[PDB]
């Protein structure tokens, strides 16, 4: 479990750019999938028809 | 950051809504080719039946 706090903590914005910077790659691989997705869809159904 | 986030989820939204309708639309065109071709052979058996 997260224990409390004893003290003030230092530097906290280069914990909170970090974390923006690891959802925001996160968030970039999940867009990015979706356009294979679309790609491939559009694909099958070009192998479909023929 | 937030009204910017909406530019650009706003911007790929319309990306895919371009998208669904470019594939519905080459679909239909698919749709028109075999619809024409049906027609005519319809008609062609009707013709040599009433024969």
């Amino acid at each position: 479990l997260a224990e409390a706090a004893a003290t003030t903590t230092e530097n906290p914005l280069q914990k909170i750019d970090a974390a923006l910077a690891q959802v925001d790659t996160l968030r970039s691989d999940l867009g990015a999938v979706q356009n294979r997705f679309n790609s491939a869809i559009t694909n099958l159904g070009n192998t479909v028809n023929n | 950051s937030l009204t910017k986030q909406y530019l650009s989820v706003s911007n790929s939204i319309d990306e895919t809504v371009a998208r669904y309708k470019a594939q519905f639309t080459q679909l239909d065109t698919m749709m028109s080719k075999l619809n024409n071709t049906s027609s005519y052979l319809t008609q062609q058996f009707t013709a040599m039946n009433k024969s």
